[PDB]
């Protein structure tokens, strides 16, 4: 037949099950296999099952889209009984396998084919009963990795009552499947699986996360448990950012019915794909804002808009938000590509809203405050499995954050051990620790934006940096930019700022509807800044993901004497643990200067900034009676 | 049909000649003399000597392992009546190991060949053998060698049979713990661990720590929906090319051989040379004595960086982490006495107490890289003082004591 | 064979039905909302409810609410069919009523077995909430021996399966197989509230109850936040009054054990001008 | 990439098996061990430091010479036909890209040969290409972001394989040979091409072989290869098409565009099916709820803009009503929701509808624009 599965007699389930409708789209799923309309890239499945043979892997990728053209109802069907289509879409891959590469059941059993580009994105958050059974397409970040078992695919059965073996069950992962009747005694005795003839499949259980980013307010981050099958196991780490389509089915079944009052059930998602970017539109904006002349200052400008001055500190944060290169040299050396900072000055200098902006800003940015953190919390957590009940580990903020920032407010005022729990994350990027016989590593690819208060409450201009603090020198020496605030007083300044501040509080007051706000919020946005935020956003997402510069050697002695001369006048004052870690500061900062031009290269201006940038920083923690001569001292730079 | 599989293991033992010898009748008369009921079959002379046989036991073993059990005792039994119990089937192989990570739904039931280290051993545990049995009703008697107790009577009512304890064997069994080497785990993920059993003569061969090569057979134990427990029938135990030895030995005759190693702990970093040649004497290590009156000499190296900050003085345990074949890095802060060192803990899947060795008992043998140690806690540095001294951990839990060795 | 008719319950659905027809009709509006926009549940306003009879209908619904609801949801979905059979499609009618603005609220503090199977409102506020759940509703079940098929088997409160096959041809009992998919669920959660400071009298300790919610009214619980509950009194069975002194009643041997909940169907936090202005009288 | 070695393969009988076997699964394949390599070389190191391109030579309506581009980017280009009824008066001026072009065309004449004999099956074409009869154009980008780019030639060689990508190159030391439209088309479906991404800012030579251009592209066409190659150029050089073919131009664009309101029609039907299937009721969602999706399955920017010109063409495509929120909404027309035979059959009648107006306007006298007019919605 053809065309006539179009009939809808009743629902899908009761038209799909029917073995005419079955043996009718079978074929039609095999034609298009075989053949499809690509032009020139000819029928590119058939390359790819080829290919598929010539590699030994049981994943046949399919573009949904492709389907939906070349067969309406074909690709509906999938839509919404995705398992039964799968069932049978599985024995036509096979057999169409079979016929460019034969005997490949010799070592495969199945083909566990693979959908993609599913149009339809669900969060872990909007899934709802009318979605059940259904393929959902769902985005999160993985948090707790469980272990690879066996389970149960095909079960035969033997009777106690007879030496006959029942026949074949498929493993749904729905039910522990007990018969009640034996074919043969038609008696409810006793019943055994007989593992000699039942076939296994790998089984593996990984919750996901809603993205730090994405929690709403004044809720606790939302998740799900995820099952991994057929060789899917393994395809992300805790920490990683994934996306994966499946199936939203029920199979909490058992004393959940009479423990927690009246009978419920508990949903999971079996996996079916899964993936760990970006269209010509975008690239040819970010380019053309790329080409501007002195684009780094209007990025700079774009930071905070509406905290009037600081421009020292809002330099610091951009460069920490674009961040350098990881450059793992040779593979057997490595060097942490991002930017730390710390906001340390008197109360009333936004050292904190600061953070409420790279938090709203940055892809992923975890926020946390010194006396609410724990050094358990922070780094990883110990659970146990309520499956398994084996020790599993648990990542913590740092974890989360991973390939993202981390945000730790009020940083002097936690205790010596939550504080101490940072040392390892500040430079290796990861998180080791040993409990309970688990011993291993975790990445923490993070940076690190801290806010502290001066011993006392205020800052004593008279004394050093080093004696201001409760903090020490290693944690100082961790960090690349300090940035210290005085709240100190002047008729031409104050006006400035609260002049500012008053006009910030006016904007920030309330007051085809969608287009007509979103113009006159990006009108205000005009008002304050150079840069739209959210092209600002997606720049920012792009210079991270695209952009690499390069260096050349080209400006050693500008360097080599800038760090010599930062020695020297370290030599004997109480001031910042210059080491070589501060030397790297201004390699790392000239590249998130050059990346902000997206230039491939590292150039003579960027290195110029940079060690302005350093030198300020450096200089403008000196006591009184030194800063004076050290800002003659540096004239040249 | 199996009385051929049953001549040609015959054959094999009795008529197979190695060397000129008889290298496998005369291994088992001298294992018949010393009165180990246990024979060393190598698999790479079984391969040689019939391969249809071996076809059978690499694909269906089920069948075979028991024919192999008889075949050997009948065989041994022969001689011993020559010259004047079921004898233990050890296979001892050198074929390429599947890696534990990549076991599957497909070896069920398959002889496969593994590596790693031991984490954790159960105490022994008897198991039956051979069983005689009695009906209460009746008196009457038989005797049987999973089992399971008759439900009928073979002369009496359900259940009726008793066992006769006064005329029955048992055996001994120990549970298992392996995991695949951290050095091989990357990072982001914790090492997997496997179950393995052993009985009889292989029994207490290893302890938490120990790196073993493993030949045995994958499959499954009831104990999730489906999730059926994987464990390992243990059938033998094992604990550089030329042109590598002489590649090694011509950078040992390298004049320059010191300097040049020197150069080559963490080269991207500059200067260094006292703290680099003395991290390249840790890696050496030193040579372990005896004193005469039983007590050994700790022949590891200690070193303590203690300079200021910024000094590249994490980068070079991080380095040696690299290098070292043997290491574990884990911080001070993230570490604990109960996870450094041994502990005991119950396995859930055979229900009692293990013995679980800690991350210093990992590096057993190896190097271990710590770093903030001025920030652990006192207990964790007594426990490194026996650790480093005496190359021992001392464990006084719930109520069991015990002393766990440590070259770390 | 005729089954035993509730002739109250009866003319119960019949005025239900009546009071739906004539109500001015704001609520077929509703059900026209429900149906454009896909909704599952319907919202009556209880003292829309009480303004027919004098009121007489919403006492009697109330006061016996745990016995008259399905007889209310067969005319609701009656009425549904005669005007919207639409919403009785699926790609199989499950539909919810949720009563609000009660005139009285009620406190944990004055929680009495008289209050069991009667609509009543309450008040408190929140401080532990479980993750939202499937609750099956209605299930249905295929026969072992045969292979017949048996729908609508409603779960009241507790696992059951079929009494009997429905065909006389068949003998199979005490063994079914159950159905996932013709089957039908619905969301499932329970809040954990504390009466209020403002109750508690100084040196008195305040109380704690836990709240059953089910349907799309799930997840409008947040914690600290000073909500309100309308629904009806449930008892459920308990464990923890094992060791209790008195004597202790037994069925004949089996325990009768009980615990008191709360059952909630409408869920409101308590918190522009003229929205506030519209109010007040 | 498969390479092919002289110092193994070098025979004709030992070439056409391995080219044919090349092209039944590639388009592309690298030439190792040419004894001219090591004087290419040279000669390239010579063009790129030393003999630099005539840029005085300006450009001419046969796209010859030197052409400015943007970035002070110059491409050097030269044609040679052996029939005179073509005016390629214009010789390449310089005799070290001479010396390349012959060393290229030596051995890529009989290479050319090969892979006609290996995939074209047309008996009369055999020796369509030969040292009578040829025609070849020489290419060199100069610099005084990739570009893509689809050669109409039989064959494509390049003298250094490095920095081409399709995936990059990076084999220096052997040449990179292509297969163009010309040699897919006349495989008769037994071979493929797909277009290259290049820098344009590289400096590389190139070189395309086809048979003389005043032959026809088909046998079962009119015009001939010199039309195809007019045709590609004057897509790819609009500025100077300006000056000598704009409607020709503006015809060729407006294709493109044709292209994407049929696919953006393709795409609508997918979305609004799943929209439908998705909810118990056919209420029209609001467009701007659509718009993401349509764009993400589009992998552009789509707008409203976009949407109004399908309505342009089909007006029974979808309905439009706008909703209370005055949002715009859309939905399919269809009573009975939706059937596979009736959803081929709209696209079909969609087909045509644009077909039929595209016809419409390519036959009208007035010069012609190159995109879609906006349909506008009744306001209310
Ligand atoms: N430089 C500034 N420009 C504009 N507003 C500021 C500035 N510094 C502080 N403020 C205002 O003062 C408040 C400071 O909040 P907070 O960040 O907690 O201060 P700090 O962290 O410095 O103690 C902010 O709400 C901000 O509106
Ligand atoms: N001699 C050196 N050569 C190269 N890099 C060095 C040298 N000394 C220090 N460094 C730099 O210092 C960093 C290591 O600092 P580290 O020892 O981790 O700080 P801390 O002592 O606070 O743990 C590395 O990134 C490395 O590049
Ligand atoms: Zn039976
Ligand atoms: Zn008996
Ligand atoms: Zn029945």
């Amino acid at each position: 037949l053809e065309s006539l599965s179009n009939v809808k007699a009743n629902s899908y389930s009761e038209w799909i099950t029917q073995p005419n409708v079955s043996r009718t789209i079978a074929r039609e799923l095999k034609s298009f296999l075989l053949e499809y309309t690509d032009e020139t890239g000819r029928s590119v499945y058939g390359a790819r099952i080829r290919t598929l043979g010539e590699m030994n892997s049981e994943s046949l990728e399919v573009n949904y889209r492709h389907l939906a053209e070349s067969k309406a109802i074909l690709a509906l069907f999938l839509a919404k009984c995705p398992e039964e289509m799968l069932k049978i879409f599985d024995l036509v891959a096979m057999e169409a396998t079979e016929l460019h590469y034969p005997d490949y059941a010799r070592i495969h059993s199945e083909i566990h084919v693979r959908i993609s580009d599913f149009p339809t994105i669900y969060s872990l958050r909007e899934l709802r009963e009318s979605n059940l059974s259904s393929l959902v397409r769902v985005t999160g970040v993985v948090t707790r990795r469980t272990g690879v078992f066996p389970q149960l695919k095909y079960v035969k059965f033997n009777c106690l009552k007879c030496g006959s073996i029942l026949g074949p069950f498929f493993q749904d992962s729905n039910e522990e499947i007990r018969i009640s009747f034996c074919t043969n005694c038609k008696s409810k005795g006793p019943f055994r699986v007989n593992g000699e003839k039942t076939v296994y499949r790998n089984y593996q259980r990984v919750t996901l996360q809603e993205a730090p980013g994405t929690v709403p307010p004044g809720r606790l981050p939302r998740h799900r448990e995820v099952i991994l099958l057929a060789d899917l196991v393994d395809v992300s780490k805790p920490g990683e950012e994934v996306e994966v389509t499946g199936i939203y089915k029920n199979n909490y079944d058992g004393n959940l019915n009479a423990k927690n009052g009246f009978p419920v059930f508990a949903t999971i998602i079996e996996a079916n794909s899964i993936k760990r970017s970006w269209t010509e539109e975008e690239e040819r904006e970010f380019r053309k804002i790329s080409r501007d002349r002195g684009i780094i200052d209007k990025i700079i400008s774009s930071m905070a808009p509406s905290i009037y001055g600081h421009r020292d500190i809002k330099t610091a944060v951009a460069c920490s938000l674009f961040g350098g290169v990881p450059k793992n040299v040779n593979g057997k050396h490595s060097i942490r590509g991002d930017i730390n900072v710390l906001l340390l000055g008197d109360p009333g200098t936004a050292k904190s809203q600061i953070l409420k902006y790279v938090e709203k800003t940055a892809h992923r940015a975890v926020f946390a405050t010194g006396q609410g953190a724990s050094a358990v919390g922070l780094t990883a957590s110990v659970r146990k499995d309520p499956i398994t009940k084996e020790w599993t580990l648990e990542g913590g903020a740092l974890v989360l954050a991973d390939k993202g920032v981390c945000l730790i407010d009020e940083f002097d005022k936690m205790n010596d051990q939550d504080r101490t729990s940072i040392h390892e994350a500040m430079e290796q990027q990861s998180i080791s620790i040993s409990k309970a016989g688990i011993v291993t590593t975790l990445q923490a690819r993070c940076s690190i934006i801290a806010a502290a208060n001066p011993n006392g409450g205020r800052y004593n201009s008279t004394l050093p940096l080093a004696q201001n603090v409760s903090l020490t020198e290693p944690i100082l020496s961790r960090f690349d930019i300090l940035c210290v605030v005085r709240d100190l007083v002047d008729e031409e300044a104050d006006e400035r700022l609260a002049t500012f501040v008053v006009d910030s509080h006016v904007r920030s007051h309330p007051e085809n509807a969608r287009q007509r706000r979103l113009q006159r919020q990006r009108k205000k946005e005009e008002e304050i800044s150079p840069i739209p935020q959210e092209l600002l956003m997606k720049y920012i997402h792009y210079a991270r993901t695209k952009i690499y510069p390069k260096l050349h050697q080209m400006d050693m002695d500008k360097v080599s004497r800038v760090y010599a001369d930062l020695r020297r006048e370290s030599i004997s004052t109480g001031s910042f643990p210059i080491t070589v870690r501060h030397l790297e500061s201004i390699l790392r900062i000239a590249e998130s200067f050059a990346k902000m031009r997206l230039s491939e290269f590292v150039s003579s201006y960027d290195l110029d900034r940079a060690i302005k940038v350093v030198v300020d920083s450096f200089v403008d923690a000196q006591k009184v009676s030194v800063r004076r001569q050290l800002r003659r001292s540096f004239a040249i730079y | 049909d199996n009385t051929e599989i049953i001549k040609s293991f015959k054959n094999f033992i009795l008529e197979f000649r190695l060397d000129s010898q008889f290298i496998y009748r005369d291994q088992l008369r001298n294992n018949i003399l010393v009165k180990n009921y246990s024979l060393t079959v190598n698999m790479e002379h079984l391969i040689g000597y019939n391969e249809d046989i071996y076809k059978k036991l690499s694909d269906e073993p089920s069948d075979i392992i028991p024919l192999f059990e008889t075949a050997i005792t009948q065989v041994a039994k022969r001689i011993s009546i020559l010259s004047r119990p079921t004898f233990q089937l050890i296979l001892n192989s050198n074929a390429n190991q599947i890696p534990l990570r990549d076991l599957d739904s497909e070896h069920v039931s398959k002889i496969v060949r593994l590596s790693g280290i031991i984490i954790s051993t159960s105490v022994l545990s008897s198991r039956a053998t051979y069983l005689s049995i009695m009906c209460r009703n009746c008196r009457h008697t038989t005797s049987i060698t999973t089992v399971s107790l008759p439900r009928s009577c073979l002369s009496c009512g359900p259940d009726p049979y008793i066992i006769i304890h006064e005329s029955s064997k048992f055996i001994d069994q120990q549970f298992l713990k392996l995991q695949e080497i951290p050095e091989l785990v990357p990072v982001g993920e914790m090492p997997r661990n496997l179950t393995m059993t052993c009985d009889r003569y292989l029994t207490n061969k290893v302890i938490p720590g120990t790196r073993v090569t493993i030949v045995g057979i994958y499959s499954i134990y009831n104990s999730g929906v489906a999730i059926r427990t994987p464990y390992i029938k243990i059938l033998g135990i094992q604990s550089f090319t030329e042109e590598e030895e002489e590649e090694f030995l011509q950078l040992s005759r390298n004049p320059k051989l010191y300097e040049i190693l020197t150069n080559s702990i963490a080269p991207s970093i500059f200067g260094n040379e006292d703290i680099k040649k003395a991290i390249v004497c840790l890696l050496m290590g030193g040579s372990k004595k005896i004193l005469p009156d039983g007590m050994r000499l700790r022949g590891d190296i200690n070193v303590l960086l203690l300079g200021d900050p910024g000094t590249a003085k994490s980068q070079l345990l991080k380095f040696v982490e690299k290098v070292s074949p043997i290491a574990v890095y884990t911080s001070g802060k993230g570490s604990s006495a109960a996870g450094l060192t041994a502990s005991v803990q119950r396995d859930p899947m055979t229900r009692e107490f293990y013995l679980e060795g800690g991350a210093m008992v990992l590096a057993d043998g190896g190097v271990v890289c710590i770093d903030e140690f001025d920030k652990m806690r006192d207990e964790d540095r007594v426990a490194i003082h026996e650790a480093m001294e005496q190359q021992t951990i001392s464990i006084a839990k719930a109520g069991i004591t015990t002393v766990l060795n440590s070259r770390t | 064979v005729k089954k035993v008719d509730d002739v109250t319950g009866e003319k119960v659905r019949e005025a239900f039905e009546q009071f739906l027809e004539d109500f001015s009709k704001v609520y077929r509006a509703q059900i026209e909302f429900m149906k454009i926009y896909d909704l599952n549940t319907i919202y009556i306003d209880y003292q829309h409810l009480s303004m027919r009879e004098n009121g007489a209908l919403a006492m009697a619904i109330s006061e016996q609410y745990y016995r008259f609801l399905p007889f209310l949801q067969k005319g609701l979905r009656r009425v549904v069919r005669k005007y919207a059979p639409e919403l009785l499609n699926t790609s199989e009618r499950v539909f919810q009523i949720s009563f609000f603005n009660l005139p009285t609220v009620h406190r944990i503090r004055d929680i009495r077995s008289e209050k069991i199977g009667s609509l009543l409102s309450i008040s408190g506020t929140v401080t532990r909430t479980s993750e939202v759940r499937p609750e099956l509703y209605k299930a249905s079940f295929t026969c072992d021996m045969c292979r017949a098929i048996v729908d609508n088997v409603e779960q009241s409160f507790k696992y059951t399966e079929p009494t009997f096959c429905p065909n006389p041809s068949c003998e199979n009992r005490a063994f079914w197989t159950l159905n996932v998919t013709r089957s039908r669920f619905l969301d499932w959660q329970k809040v954990r509230i504390q009466e209020n400071a403002n109750e508690i009298p100084t040196g008195s300790m305040p109380r704690t109850l836990d709240v059953i919610l089910r349907g799309d009214s799930v997840e409008r619980a947040k914690p600290g936040d000073r909500c309100k509950f309308t629904g009806v009194e449930i008892v459920v069975p308990d464990v923890t009054q094992l060791g209790l002194p008195g004597v202790k009643p037994s069925s004949t041997v089996r325990d009768l054990t009980y615990k008191i909940s709360f059952l909630a169907c409408h869920v409101i936090s308590i918190g522009d001008q003229e929205v506030f202005l519209n109010s007040l009288s | 990439v498969p390479v092919i070695d002289l110092n193994r393969v070098s025979d004709e009988e030992q070439l056409l098996p391995v080219v044919r076997a090349i092209l039944l699964q590639h388009d592309t394949f690298l030439l190792k061990n040419y004894a001219n390599k090591a004087v290419l070389d040279a000669l390239l190191a010579g063009l790129t430091t030393k003999d630099l391109p005539d840029t005085s030579q300006g450009f001419d309506a046969n796209f010859t010479g030197t052409l400015p581009l943007e970035d002070d980017v110059w491409l050097e280009q030269y044609i040679f036909d052996t029939d005179p009824q073509l005016r390629f008066d214009r010789k390449c001026r310089n005799e070290s890209l001479c010396s390349i072009y012959s060393r290229l065309f030596k051995l890529g004449l009989f290479f050319a040969q090969l892979c006609v004999k290996s995939v074209v099956s047309s008996a009369e074409l055999q020796d369509c290409i030969s040292t009578s009869h040829y025609a070849t154009k020489l290419t060199r980008y100069f610099n005084d972001d990739y570009v893509t780019f689809l050669p109409t030639g039989v064959l494509t060689i390049f003298p250094c394989a490095k920095a081409i990508r399709y995936v990059s190159i990076d084999e220096p030391d052997c040449l990179l040979f292509h297969t163009g439209t010309l040699l897919a088309r006349w495989s008769q479906g037994m071979h493929t091409t797909s277009p290259l991404q290049i820098d344009p800012r590289a400096n590389i030579v190139s070189l395309t072989i086809w048979p003389p251009l005043t032959t026809p592209i088909s046998s079962k066409g009119e015009g001939t290869i010199a039309n195809h190659l007019l045709e590609q150029q004057i897509k790819a050089f609009p500025k100077v098409a300006q000056q000598y073919y704009p409607r020709e131009l503006s015809i060729l664009r407006l294709q493109d565009a044709m292209k994407f309101v049929k696919e953006l029609f393709t795409v609508c039907e997918t979305v609004l099916s799943l929209n439908a299937l998705s909810r118990s009721t056919g209420v029209p969602p609001e467009l701007h709820v659509l718009l993401p999706q349509i764009s993400s399955m589009m992998k552009r920017k789509i707008v409203q803009d976009d949407i109004l010109k399908l309505l342009t063409i089909w007006s029974d495509a979808y309905v439009v009503e706008l909703n209370s929120r005055g949002e715009l909404t859309m939905n399919l027309p269809k009573r009975d929701n939706l059937t596979t035979l009736t959803n081929k059959s709209r696209t079909l009648a969609f087909v045509e509808r644009a077909e039929s107006w595209y016809q419409q306007v390519i036959a009208s006298k007035d010069e012609i624009m190159t995109d879609v007019p906006a349909f506008k919605i009744n306001k209310r």
